[PDB]
């Protein structure tokens, strides 16, 4: 009812408060969803299905049945919890008689409360009542045993004192032995104890909330048993909960000012964010027959261009098949990326865009300004204390995808973790007493920059990147990622770049698969197909080999190696289960050349790249239509015509001849 | 030092002092020779693994 | 916690730090780097002093003494004549807090309006509508300035900033820009940094390696009054929203440029320090004065092999201003006239259109516009970043930094 | 348990020999086949109970003696209580407050009249260890979680820093008497029942080493079974076999001592698999550690020696020449 005086002791008189239990009983007995259907009753339903301890009222819900309810939960929200509680409670035994031996407690989490007050809107005012914020959590301690109904051991006549309910306000202190009437030490009797889960989260104003030039305010929240590990850090959420003041923290220490340590007793956690109709989809799209193509499309559709970029980042995405002859043999699966470009070429995008859609890929630089670092060491955290072996970004990746910015400038100590890393997918640790041998079978994604900011085809890849051979040497792709200044592509990246500052502007040839749907695609991929070698033209691959080696050392280039081809066989690999076919198909194998052989190529200094290219032109045209050839001859003849005319202030016969080196009408149409 | 062996340089392609050289019991120095049918054979014995 | 002002300190002095504290309605009114000013009462606060020099007891004043067993000496007399010491801080209470130099006689373009009174309204709409407006706040930015009016451009740009966005991905397009002065000593690079700062609010002071990374970012120290951490700002902290000018960046060693690095780049500083971890907004923008690797600017090398920044430091700056000291007997007559003139007139010599607190006024109603990109100047702006392009071509004469 | 495994080692070795007559007690560690359960599902439902846990230790206190029995005696009339049994694990105990002898009729003796007899008590090994939750079983995003392991007697110097092991203890709390913001918390930790590292000749293996040495062709056979997967290079396999075999080493009579160890160098073009055979050679020789010319991530090639200023000991970190003592 309304009338008397404070809300607090009001609904804590026992009159009103059976009143508002009958009340709550009766609302959650009878309550539509708007067309009829007892929300309430499935709800239930489903919860003592699975266990859950929790029912869910939304506060709108309630507010338009029973507004008395409503207005008084906001301001004595520790009676109205208790009371809906054990009414929830009451009403779940009479659905379920035999749900009593599972929970025995059931926890009424309110939602959708009106009022949202940010962190630094908490005031006095608010003390002792519902409030609703949003933030987000910086850290969150483990989930620790609260007591919760404590047993007692008297340690002179080991009577049990009986059950106390461990408020969350004041430690629970008996008083005599019921027995013995001694007062003297008591212990807690673990055994007869039971207790709830609790965790302890700190939840910050959101930067983007957070304005002018004001600092961010944190906040201390308690969950009890139900809301434990519903969030983590850095998971943006919003919490509803008791503006809680009086436990034990006032500062009578004399230390300074009698000011008090709030802290929000957590009611409801609403976060701000597998495959069986998608497993039965993604086989469909696998059939489609263009699926390589549509997956090479969809990678970085934010990036222009880049096409042989983003087919290896695909390869790599998709990973090959790792083996062990016996246990002596190590062969890693990982197609490791490199990407040696100068500066404006989207490399950081890449890696940012290879971030976001692979699981566990984690983004570290070769400054000092990342939140995790290539080398493992062993140290106190800062934020837990905790004394932890913070392994490297090397092993957090274990089965995924390391993507190293800046790879070039990387201290020596980083060099080394990463050299080991790549040859041995093992990390060696020695530090205080810990000798140990972690394994970081990551995939390397690496950016790096040319001597002197501008990649020069003069030189080779080797001395224009500067790294180490060994280091370059454990890179399956080798993306010479070159800027020129050429019309139409500068034209087509500028329209793309004003496009998308005027679509995000803040006052607002197969289609790309959308990306949750890629996202699973590669988890199918890479969890069920393996693809298989059985059927592979050894006769080809070797002749195709022992050519490239003759090409090699008949000019003065790098030579190629067994390596090459085993990153060949990886690369087929990964092609085969971009394509689920369990089987490496020929065309499969020619794929895996063709990103092998263009790798290797664009690593040669002009002289020999121009010549390898001309030889190999067999295996590097494979799966082209033609047509690209014709548009990359007639954009180099033109290139070298304006190249001409720049500094000194085309015919058809040209690209005829160049065609020869026949059907030019598909071109021109 | 070179990277590759280079024949030619003789003794230049190795830059360890002769105390440290010493110290080894053995010394291998292993050229990749290009026969063609070593080459071949090679590759047949790496798909094969 | 506050500091005396830079206009009061006495000789050699370090500046008198005060706790003052902030009561009810005006609890949240007083935000770090404000020039406030506190109204209220000074008051002493008891003191657990560390002094070792006993000082001030106060005990009681009924006389009794200790019977034999109980005698009143050592800690049992001390707690029985009841004995404490009188030690005090002085605190300041503040009943009320406003700013030092008030701007106007969530935040928003029309909320500007309404903040700011009719006069000062009409003045930012006539100066908006005032023709050449840009050469007239460059002069009236800049009055003792000579030349450099390119830098002086570009400074003012930086000033009025961009507008940044955020693409359905999640990454954030960067819209302040960032500006740094290369050039030969005694270029006024160092003057410009001091305009700015004298005029911009929220805009930083630091040097080379006068600055630890710490100071530069921030710091973590626990409240002594509870349980939470209080964040102490850094110099790009205290910028947030303005400007951090850093004079001689080049000297600026590894650790704080790595540091500096990060706030241009990502626009945000992490801290996990001190049992807490903090993300904070750090929307600065970045005017930077660097010396050229021997001093002096040689005009047949690249930026790259002229100052000693790092590639991503150069490569984070939207302008790049080279002032390379002229030997010409003109430019030396007018740099003198206007020095002398300077230091003969003091007072008179300077005639500004725009008064520096209107200009203020202006930037600010200014800031909350976010102007969009019509079609026709998406047009022109992919024909101007072509004839760009085409001018880092072959053949020509090469440039400074590529395009 | 184990006072019935008392029991029955008193049983079975009943006739034992003068001078070891006293019964010593038996510790019963129990091992389970079960599969572990991680670290992030310890909740409060099995507080007390017996669970298994995966995890890598990070530190290992030095193994300090906690009291299973203590004597106390009465400082005015010196009677003693002896053989007071000890909580085990991480639990504390309070002295009596009075003074069981019966009294005759003089003064009473004092209040807290008991002092400890450290001579007339039983104390065993006692190490507190660190478990850490494994890099693999961490969640993506999220910090490892720790916990605090009590082992006794037999379960202390079992593990070392930096081993993967599987714990079977009574998740508990610290017992220390209820004495900021956690109110009703306790420090959890495990006190350790069971430890299992996650990684000796028999007769039968003896007989097989015997004859297959006795074999004619055994140089043969160990050369090719050493790399057979790496093609070619019969002599660097030959020479990689004589390598793992090593000299012998001598000392002579002077006291100058002869190695035994064979050094071995491969210098050669960078396709070859050299790297491989290292790689193989590590794995296969009986103590081997693989590292570059600059160390491992986070590891030396050789010894170094420091001085720690708190405890002023002689930490000496073990590069990979002194880890790999006696081996490759
Ligand atoms: N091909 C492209 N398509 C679209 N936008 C691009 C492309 N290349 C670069 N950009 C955009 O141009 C700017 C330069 O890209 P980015 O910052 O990633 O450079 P980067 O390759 O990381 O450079 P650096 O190696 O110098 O750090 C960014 O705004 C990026 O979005
Ligand atoms: N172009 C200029 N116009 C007006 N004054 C100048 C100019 N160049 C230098 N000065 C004067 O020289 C003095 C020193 O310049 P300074 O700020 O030290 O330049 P820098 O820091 O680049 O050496 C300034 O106080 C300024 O008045
Ligand atoms: N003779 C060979 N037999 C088997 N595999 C080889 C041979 N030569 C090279 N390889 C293969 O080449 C790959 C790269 O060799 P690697 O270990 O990097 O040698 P290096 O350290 O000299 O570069 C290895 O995975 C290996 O399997
Ligand atoms: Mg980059
Ligand atoms: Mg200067
Ligand atoms: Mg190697
Ligand atoms: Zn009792
Ligand atoms: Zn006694």
């Amino acid at each position: 009812d309304l009338k008397g005086h404070s809300v607090r002791e009001w609904v804590s008189m026992a009159g009103p408060r059976l009143e508002i239990h009958h009340r709550f009983k009766n609302f959650l007995r009878t309550h539509v969803d708007s067309h009829g259907h007892n929300v309430f009753k499935e709800r239930i339903s489903d919860m003592c299905k699975e266990n859950r301890e929790s029912l869910v009222v939304n506060y709108e819900d309630l507010a338009a049945r029973e507004h008395v309810l409503a207005y008084f939960l906001p301001e004595a929200p520790a009676e109205l919890l208790q009371i809906f509680d054990e009414a929830a409670l009451e009403v779940v035994l009479a659905m379920y008689p035999k749900y009593d031996r599972i929970t025995n407690h059931i926890h009424v989490r309110i939602s959708h409360l009106p009022l949202v007050e940010e962190l630094r809107s908490l005031r006095q005012l608010h003390l002792n009542q519902l409030i609703r914020t949003s933030g987000v959590v910086t850290s969150c301690t483990g989930v620790l045993p609260q007591l919760s109904m404590v047993k007692y051991n008297c340690n002179k006549c080991n009577f049990v004192l009986g059950p106390f309910c461990q408020s969350q306000n004041q430690e629970v202190k008996p008083g005599s032995c019921p027995e013995c009437q001694s007062a003297g030490p008591f212990e807690v009797n673990m055994e007869e104890t039971i207790y709830q889960n609790y965790q302890r989260i700190r939840i910050q104003e959101s930067p983007g909330k957070v304005a002018a030039g004001r600092l961010p305010r944190s906040k201390d929240a308690i969950l009890l048993a139900d809301l434990v590990d519903s969030c983590k850090p850095g998971d943006e959420i919003e919490l509803t909960g008791i503006y809680h003041n009086n436990y034990d923290g006032s500062l009578n220490t004399a230390n300074g000012f009698p000011v008090f340590a709030t802290v929000i007793l957590a009611n409801h956690v609403a976060k701000k964010d597998l495959t069986d109709e998608d497993v039965k989809m993604i086989t469909s799209l696998s059939k489609d027959q263009q699926i390589g193509e549509k997956i090479f499309a969809s990678i970085a559709p934010s990036i222009y261009g880049h096409e042989d970029i983003k087919r290896g980042l695909a390869l790599a995405l998709f990973g090959g098949e790792p083996k062990n002859p016996g246990g002596k043999h190590k062969v890693r699966g990982d197609i490791n990326v490199l990407l040696c470009g100068d500066p404006g070429t989207a490399k950081s995008q890449f890696l940012k865009y290879i971030e976001k859609v692979s699981s566990r890929a984690i983004f570290t630089t070769g400054q000092g300004a990342s939140a995790v670092g290539l080398t493992a060491y062993v140290q106190r955290h800062p934020v837990s204390r905790e004394w932890t072996l913070e392994a490297g970004a090397l092993v957090l990746a274990d089965r995924g995808v390391c993507l190293i910015d800046e790879f070039d400038k990387m201290n020596d100590q980083d060099r080394t973790s990463i050299h080991e890393a790549m040859e041995q997918q093992s990390i060696s640790i020695s530090k205080a007493g810990i000798v140990t041998s972690l394994q970081a079978r990551c995939t390397v994604i690496a950016a790096a920059n040319p001597i002197g900011g501008r990649y020069d085809p003069s030189l080779t890849f080797s001395e224009n990147v500067d790294l180490t051979e060994p280091i370059i040497s454990r890179f399956d792709i080798l993306c010479v990622v070159r800027d020129t200044v050429d019309p139409v592509q500068d034209e087509m990246l500028a329209r793309f770049v004003v496009g998308s500052h005027v679509r995000h502007h803040p006052s607002n040839g197969v289609e790309p698969l959308p990306q949750e749907v890629l996202k699973k695609y590669i988890i199918y991929a890479k969890e069920r197909v393996h693809p298989k070698l059985n059927q592979m033209d050894q006769d080809k691959v070797a002749k195709m080999y022992s050519d490239l080696r003759k090409e090699s050392m008949a000019t003065g280039s790098i030579p190629i190696t067994v390596r090459h081809i085993e990153s060949m066989i990886r690369m087929a690999e990964a092609h085969a289960r971009i394509h689920l076919r369990d089987y490496v198909i020929e065309d499969d194998v020619n794929m895996a050349i063709r990103v092998m052989l263009e790798s290797f190529i664009d690593t040669q200094k002009f002289s020999v790249m121009r010549s390898m290219r001309k030889t190999f032109a067999r295996y590097l045209s494979f799966r082209r239509d033609n047509n690209e050839l014709l548009l990359f001859i007639l954009k180099q003849l033109v290139a070298e015509q304006v190249t001409y005319q720049r500094n000194r202030f085309v015919p058809e016969k040209d690209l005829v001849d160049k065609a020869r080196q026949h059907n030019l009408s598909a071109f021109y149409d | 030092v070179f990277g590759r062996w280079d024949e030619t340089k003789g003794e230049d392609n190795i830059d360890f002092m002769p105390t440290i050289l010493s110290r080894f019991d053995m010394i291998f120095i292993v050229k990749d020779e290009h026969n063609e049918e070593r080459d071949v054979m090679l590759a047949k014995h790496v798909i094969t693994l | 916690r506050i500091q005396e002002t830079q206009a009061e300190l006495p000789r050699g002095s370090i500046p008198r730090s005060l706790e003052v504290i902030l009561r009810a309605e005006a609890v949240e009114s007083a935000q770090a780097g404000d020039k406030c000013d506190f109204t209220g009462t000074l008051i002493v606060v008891p003191d657990v002093s560390k002094l070792s020099t006993p000082g001030a007891r106060a005990e009681t004043n009924s006389r009794v003494s200790g019977v034999d067993g109980y005698e009143t000496e050592g800690i049992r007399g001390l707690r029985a004549l009841g004995v404490r010491d009188l030690s005090y801080r002085l605190v300041f209470l503040a009943c009320c807090v406003a700013p030092t130099n008030p701007r106007f006689g969530e935040q928003t373009a029309e909320s500007i309006k309404n903040q700011m009174t009719v006069k000062e309204w009409e003045k930012v709409f006539e100066m908006s509508q005032d023709k050449n407006l840009y050469h007239n706040l460059c002069t009236s930015l800049f009055p003792t300035i000579h030349g450099n009016d390119e830098v002086k451009r570009g400074v003012l740009l930086m000033l009025f900033g961009g507008v940044p966005k955020t693409t359905g991905e999640g990454t954030s397009l960067r819209g302040d820009i960032n500006v740094c002065i290369v050039g030969d000593p005694s270029t006024a690079k160092s003057q410009f940094l001091k305009h700015v700062e004298e005029f911009s609010p929220r805009a930083v002071y630091t040097s080379g390696k006068a600055s630890s990374a710490a100071g530069l970012t921030a710091a973590v120290v626990r409240d002594e009054e509870s349980h939470e951490f209080v964040i102490e700002a850094g110099a790009l902290m205290l910028a947030d929203n303005g400007v951090c000018c850093i004079d001689e960046f080049d000297k600026m060693d590894v650790r704080d440029q790595v540091a500096i690095h990060e706030a241009m780049e990502q626009q945000t500083i992490s801290i996990t320090k001190a049992g807490v971890k903090a993300t904070l907004n750090a929307r600065t923008s970045i005017l930077a004065a660097a010396n050229p690797i021997s001093g002096h600017y040689d005009r047949s090398k690249s930026l790259k092999q002229n100052i000693n920044l790092s590639a991503p430091i150069m490569s984070r700056f939207d302008l790049f201003f080279i002032l390379v000291d002229e030997c010409n007997e003109v430019t030396d007559y007018a740099i003198a006239r206007r020095i002398v003139d300077l230091h003969s007139r003091i007072e008179e010599s300077i005639d500004r259109v725009y008064s520096l607190d209107d200009i203020r006024r202006y930037l600010l109603f200014a800031r909350q516009f976010k102007p969009k990109i019509s079609k026709e100047s998406e047009d022109f702006i992919v024909e101007q970043y072509k004839h760009l392009r085409q001018r880092d071509g072959s053949g020509v004469t090469k440039s400074s930094w590529r395009i | 348990l184990e006072e019935a495994a008392k029991e029955v080692a008193d049983e079975v070795t009943r006739p034992r020999p003068s001078g070891e007559e006293v019964l010593q007690d038996i510790q019963v560690m129990l091992k389970s086949d079960a599969s572990p359960s991680s670290i992030r599902s310890l909740k409060s439902d099995m507080m007390s109970h017996l669970v298994k846990i995966p995890g890598i230790i990070i530190a290992a206190s030095a193994v300090r003696a906690k009291a299973t029995r203590i004597s106390i005696q009465c400082r005015s009339c010196r009677n003693t209580l002896t053989n007071i049994a000890m909580r085990p694990g991480l639990e504390g105990y309070a002295l009596p407050r009075k003074c069981n002898t019966d009294q005759a009729g003089r003064p009473k003796c004092p209040l807290d009249p008991y002092f400890i007899m450290p001579d007339k008590c039983k104390c065993v090994d006692f190490q507190t260890l660190k478990l850490q939750e494994l890099p693999d079983a961490v969640p993506h995003g999220e910090m490892p979680r720790h916990m605090q392991l009590y082992c006794d007697r037999y379960l202390c110097d079992k593990v070392v820093p930096g081993n993967r092991v599987t714990i079977m203890g009574i998740y508990s709390i610290k017992k220390f008497g209820l004495t900021r913001v956690g109110v009703g918390i306790r420090s959890s930790y495990i006190r350790v029942l069971g430890i299992q590292v996650d990684t000796a000749v028999s007769p039968q293996e003896e007989e097989e080493f015997r004859r297959l040495a006795a074999l004619p062709n055994v140089y043969e056979v160990i050369s090719k079974s050493i790399a057979p997967s790496i093609f070619g290079g019969t002599d660097m396999k030959k020479a990689i076999a004589c390598l793992l075999f090593g000299g012998s080493r001598k000392r002579l009579p002077d006291g100058l001592t002869r190695r035994g160890d064979i050094n071995l160098l491969m210098l050669g073009d960078p396709g070859t698999a050299k790297s491989q055979l290292l790689k193989f050679v590590e794995k296969c020789s009986p103590i081997g550690v693989y590292t570059s010319g600059k160390g491992s991530s986070a590891a030396g090639l050789t010894a170094s020696v420091m001085r720690d200023p708190s405890s002023r000991n002689f930490i000496m970190e073990g590069g990979a020449m002194v880890l790999a003592d006696g081996g490759v």
